[PDB]
């Protein structure tokens, strides 16, 4: 038989068979309702429009995410979007398929728990395993060391590797992700004058984010040159027209995550959190961490990222240092790649969770030693 | 190297009608990585003949075979055969059969594009892991024989474009992997050719006559041994233990068969998993060549590393595996195996760098766009429930399992019948032996195992009248 | 055939076959345990780093040394630092080789015995021999008569000889060693700053220890020029950057071994020691022993330690007798060479401890006067 990979993620789940060198099927992970009446006879629509079909009804749907930061809060949606994966996306029956799950660091256990059971109860899977994206991450890099910065849309954490042991004592977790970028893009967009509310303008919203924010190797010099020049304005094209120009709220979109205090948040910046994570492993192997710093999630595309990481970096560290950061194109999907190199190897086969362990064990085996 | 098969069709009426004739397990490891002693296949040397000049300018081939990579690594010439009026009857054959002389021509500008994929070269970038190319003349003179452009083989093999979900995203390489895809490329281009050339002439030879049952003939390689056996050697070996262990199964179904015939029916227990035990720790998982396949998928894995595993996994637990034995003062040793044919002894150095076969797909779509003839031997390479291995993994050992596997779901549906041929002596001269040699023909040919199974029952059936006319004189 | 040559000491095992100018193998003689979990899958951790391997991943290890103060506390590791010895770093199988053993004057007769068994039973050499640490200095001195001090890493000895015969009732030993400087360098670089506490930075503490670390001719004048003046100052380069400066702790350090009462001890110096222990011995044999003083082990490798101990030794002793010290530039491999030298004597091939007199006798033959 063959192994089955499945990437919750967090607003967009990725799922594909193990061995494979990209996710067949990618989709936002959305559950949206129909809030109108309705008064046609006869086509009756479904109650419950799940995945890319909601994106195509967006504008008479209600969207909401099943996960808020890595946490599931609304289960029932999230066995609609694992049925969906399993049958309409992959077309397969999980009946035969062992399956492997991607799941963040620092989560309550209630969440591991509840998974393993909906996965050996609902889909009477016969074997599966949980894994963290950071390791899967550093898999799909091709490296053995190095402090990898996995930022999603849920959720951005770092875990430090060394030689494949892990430091958990030395993992920071923060809270600041893409949806958070894209709150902060509506609240700085209506000083202009264009208002978004609805949560099916939250799509178009995060297309222009998508679209057009770029991070500003320096702040101040990038805000003294938009205050008089006018060359860093770009239009963008609605679903209906009335094409919009912005100028410096472009580049300061993306500032929220080097300056949290934009949004309220107390903790400092990834290139500190970074940094702190770094001084808090061993002596011994602070140069291999500094010589080997790994990107990946979908936050951590922004054009010009890398550099002002590795300029703050820099400044940071002590001057005797060569400070490298690696930012593979394929950042969004190194987390499945990486599961599917995990879930290929051969001496990974003894280390499923089988269904006989889960029925002798009940779900808490999910924290044994097969973590 | 190459398992020739041809199958011999007849008419209903039990008369001759024509002739089909299959390849089988073709190495390609042979094409990159040569030993230091011997040398690569016979076509880029018969090429390099200086008796046909307007090839060699019209391909704007170099007449040094000192400076391509790719041939100087092995031996360089051997007085084996004088290439030139080979290359000529070859190309008369070419001549006399059914196609014209312009495929030929496609044939020799594929086979010296095949030539200059050892010429490029790659160094790192300014400020980045990414790998860019610095001399291009090779890549321009390549991409012109092929009918490709320079720009686009150069950016697919930089910047091969990968298909996820609905939405085409650009993956990078280093400098090892785009050398491996270089590789690989090399490889399965001529696979390719070579499988197109066996169906032309399959086509050729093809008569309008039906094909009533047939009778196959196979010729392998045998059970090759050296002093210094590595993976290609390995698979050989591997191959040949499973066609012996064919043999023992089918030699004790006819000996059970005999045995019901006569009424004389004991010792029931087959002779098959004597053998398969070996066969066991090799095809099977956690065997040899899955910690083997399994290994170059970690990034990070090396010789040593490899070397441990397998004393962790297979030292004392297996009962065939076991420590390397030093005699006559051998180069190196790592491990050895027990088969049918004694003790064996492989080595390790150089196995992980050969194994890995990454294809590239835009490359092969780039292929499949050429205005040659090329897009024919490259016309498909690579919801519901799929299994496509991936580019990357992919592995020359899983390909001769899966080859092997279909050529023994093929011979297995056949009555089978042995052949064996044994050389008595070194030397042309007739009449002298030389013993060991003999030793050596008679141990990998499998008759002492043969001898073996049947000294453990009875081998030994005189007739009754017989034994009265011989020994009731006694009493 | 060839005899080997295993000088275990403390923190430095080296050896090599008989007959050779210099050892072949030097390495530490530590044992490495994996403190963390180790999450990357396939790779097949070993469960114990022993050797040189163990310093290049102090970062993810706990060091253990198997020899506290000459004798060996922990025997499991002691074979492990052996069967590396004899299977990686040499490559040379011991069933046909004799080894030649060293060990320090005064120690427990069960260390002895004990190696011995192990040495016979689990490697099963033809021959083995345990020689002073202190007579092999001797022999690769070219001498025969004079004191000799080895002041290695466990314990610090003197063994008089005069004319080849030894004198057991004036052998003085004392437990201050390299260790305890390096000990008390991290307990005196806190004062600056600097904090090292767990084991792997121990060595880098003995990095500097071995790199900065000077004796000081007067004691009062220096300290008096380091509070004045800032000429003694030099700085150091940490495996991590963040370059730290040492000043007066520069020749505090190794004044323990003239001033053991700055780590407690009671006990006298070593100019002291060596001075009592030559007045333990006969009144006619007192000035060879003074002229012939020899330095032998790495903790006299110190700057400047041989005029400091020939300005201590000559205050101490009469002013009409001429006192000189032999200071090689080889004292750290002196013992092994001269272990090399004896070894190589024919004289002495019927003097090793043959396998079937061992099983005759048992294993106390080697206290016996078959030493
Ligand atoms: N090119 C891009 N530029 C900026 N942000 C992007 C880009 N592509 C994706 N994103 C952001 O990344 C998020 C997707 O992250 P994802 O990798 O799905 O996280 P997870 O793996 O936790 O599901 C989207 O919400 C989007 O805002
Ligand atoms: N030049 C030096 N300066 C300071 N310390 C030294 C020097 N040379 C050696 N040492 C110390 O001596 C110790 C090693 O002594 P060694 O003679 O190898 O002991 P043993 O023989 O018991 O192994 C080390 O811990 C090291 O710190
Ligand atoms: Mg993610
Ligand atoms: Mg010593």
């Amino acid at each position: 038989t063959t192994a089955l990979v499945c990437d919750n993620g967090s607003g967009l789940v990725k799922a594909g068979f193990a061995g494979d060198d990209a996710p067949r099927a990618v989709f936002p992970s959305i559950v949206g309702r129909p809030r109108h009446q309705g008064v046609m006879v006869g086509m009756g629509q479904k109650d419950s429009y799940v995945g890319d079909e909601a994106q195509s009804k967006r504008g008479i749907l209600t969207l909401k995410y099943p996960i808020e930061h890595g946490i599931i809060t609304n289960w029932d949606d999230m066995e609609k979007i694992w049925h969906h994966t399993f049958y309409n996306e992959l077309r397969v029956a999980p009946e035969e398929h062992p399956t492997l799950l991607t799941e963040a660091p620092l989560n309550p256990k209630a969440n591991r728990e509840k998974m393993t059971q909906i996965m050996f109860e609902t889909f009477n899977v016969p074997a599966m395993y949980v894994a963290i994206q950071a390791v899967l991450s550093l898999y799909a890099s091709g490296r053995t060391t190095g402090i990898v910065l996995d930022s999603g849309d849920g959720v951005t954490h770092n875990v430090p590797i060394y030689e494949g042991y892990a430091l958990p004592h030395a993992i920071m977790r923060l809270d600041l992700a893409g949806r958070d970028l894209t709150d902060y893009l509506m609240k700085i967009l209506t000083e202009r004058g264009y208002s978004f509310v609805t949560t099916a303008e939250r799509e178009i919203v995060r297309d222009i984010k998508e679209k057009l924010c770029y991070v500003a190797l320096d702040f101040e010099n990038e805000m003294a040159t938009a205050a008089s020049s006018s060359s860093l304005e770009k239009s963008y094209e609605l679903p209906d027209g009335q094409v919009i120009t912005i100028g410096n709220e472009r580049f300061r979109c993306p500032e929220t995550l080097f300056q949290p205090s934009f949004i309220g948040m107390e903790s400092a910046g990834i290139h500190e959190t970074t940094y702190n994570s770094i001084m808090k492993c061993d002596i011994d192997i602070r140069k291999d961490l500094y010589a080997n710093n790994v990107l990946s999630g979908g936050t951590t595309m922004y054009p010009g990222i890398a550099d002002r990481m590795q300029k703050e970096i820099t400044a940071l560290a002590p001057s005797t240092m060569k400070i490298k950061i690696i930012a593979p194109p394929e950042r969004k999907y190194s987390v499945w790649i990486g599961g599917s190199i995990l879930a290929s190897l051969s001496t990974f086969q003894q280390m499923w969770i089988s269904k006989q362990e889960y029925d002798e064990a009940g779900p808490s085996i999910v924290h044994r030693k097969c973590f | 190297r190459f398992g020739k098969f041809i199958r011999i069709h007849f008419g209903a009426t039990g008369k001759l009608a024509s002739a089909d004739i299959e390849t089988y397990l073709l190495e390609k490891s042979r094409v990159i990585f040569q030993l230091k002693a011997e040398r690569d296949y016979h076509i880029f040397y018969q090429i390099l003949s200086n008796k046909k000049p307007e090839l060699l300018d019209m391909l704007l081939i170099t007449n040094n075979p000192y400076d391509y990579a790719f041939i100087s690594q092995g031996e360089t010439t051997v007085a084996s055969i004088d290439d030139a009026e080979e290359l000529m009857a070859t190309d008369n054959a070419f001549d006399v059969l059914g196609f014209t002389s312009e495929e030929k021509n496609s044939m020799y500008k594929l086979t010296g594009a095949i030539m200059h994929f050892g010429n490029m070269k790659f160094k790192l970038k300014q400020r980045e892991e990414q790998a860019e190319p610095d001399g291009t003349e090779e890549a321009d003179k390549s991409a012109y024989l092929m009918g490709l452009n320079s720009a686009d083989l150069l950016k697919g093999l930089c910047h091969p474009r990968v298909k996820v979900g609905n939405e085409y995203v650009t993956k990078g390489q280093n400098v090892q992997q785009v050398i491996y895809a270089t590789g690989a490329l090399a490889k399965a281009v001529y696979e390719r050719m070579f499988n197109w050339m066996v169906t032309r002439i399959n086509a050729t030879l093809e008569t309008k006559q039906p094909r009533q049952y047939f009778i196959g003939v196979l010729d392998i390689a045998g059970f090759e041994i050296f002093d210094f056996n590595s993976f290609e050697q390995l698979c050989i070996n591997f191959t040949n233990e499973k066609l012996q262990q064919f043999f023992n199964h089918h030699m004790f179904v006819l000996e059970q068969e005999e045995y019901k015939k006569e009424g004389i029916e004991w010792t029931f227990i087959d002779f098959g998993m004597d053998l398969q035990a070996c066969i066991d720790l090799i095809e099977k998982p956690m065997g040899i060549m899955s910690i083997l396949e399994e290994e170059c998928m970690f990034p990070k894995a090396t010789d040593m590393t490899f070397k441990a595993k397998l004393f962790d996994n297979h030292l004392g637990k297996s009962a065939n595996f076991q420590k390397p034995r030093n005699i006559k003062g051998k180069p190196e040793a790592h491990f050895s195996l027990i088969h049918y044919a004694g003790i064996v002894d492989y080595n390790i150095i150089g196995w992980l760098q050969k194994n890995k076969d990454p294809l590239n797909e835009t490359v092969v779509g780039l292929y499949q766009k050429s205005s040659l003839k090329l897009l024919s031997t490259l016309f498909a390479n690579y919801g519901k429930g799929k299994a496509k291995k991936g580019s990357s993994f992919q592995t020359v050992s899983a390909l001769h399992r899966e080859n092997l596997n279909k050529l023994m779901t093929n011979l297995r549906s056949t009555h089978p019948h042995f052949v064996r041929c044994i050389i008595p002596n070194e030397t042309k001269s007739p009449g002298v032996m030389d013993n060991p040699l003999v030793m050596h023909q008679l141990r990998c040919n499998g008759v002492l195992e043969g001898i073996r199974i049947c000294r453990k029952g009875f081998p030994n059936r005189i007739l009754y009248g017989d034994f009265r006319q011989r020994y009731r004189i006694l009493n």
